């Protein structure tokens, strides 16, 4: 039975930025000066 | 204690918390400068720490 189950898991850690926004134990950041910092800094996006 | 809840996914909304006074209230100007003093002095962020 576990084998069966070891096998059918496995036919079906960061993963996105929402990832990276409710957590605080991976640091996470931009080029100093660059369009990527300002995306953040102007982002209307909750995320 | 005992650390046994935790806060899970981010904030369903944004708002803030105000100094309430009786609408029309002689408070209402002073309470409003002061709590931006206090916001501008760094006091309300050493209050929460």
């Amino acid at each position: 039975a576990n084998l069966a189950a070891f096998l059918t898991v496995e036919r079906m850690p960061i993963e996105s930025a929402e990832d990276l926004s409710k957590q605080t134990e991976i640091a996470y950041g931009t080029l100093d000066s660059g369009s990527t910092k300002e995306f953040f800094r102007r982002s209307k996006i909750a995320v | 204690k005992p650390c046994d809840t935790m806060k899970v996914g981010g904030n369903l909304d944004s708002k803030g918390y105000g100094i309430a006074t009786p609408k029309g209230s002689s408070l209402r100007t002073p309470v409003n400068l002061a709590v931006l003093k206090l916001s501008e002095q760094g006091v309300l962020d050493k209050l929460k720490n």
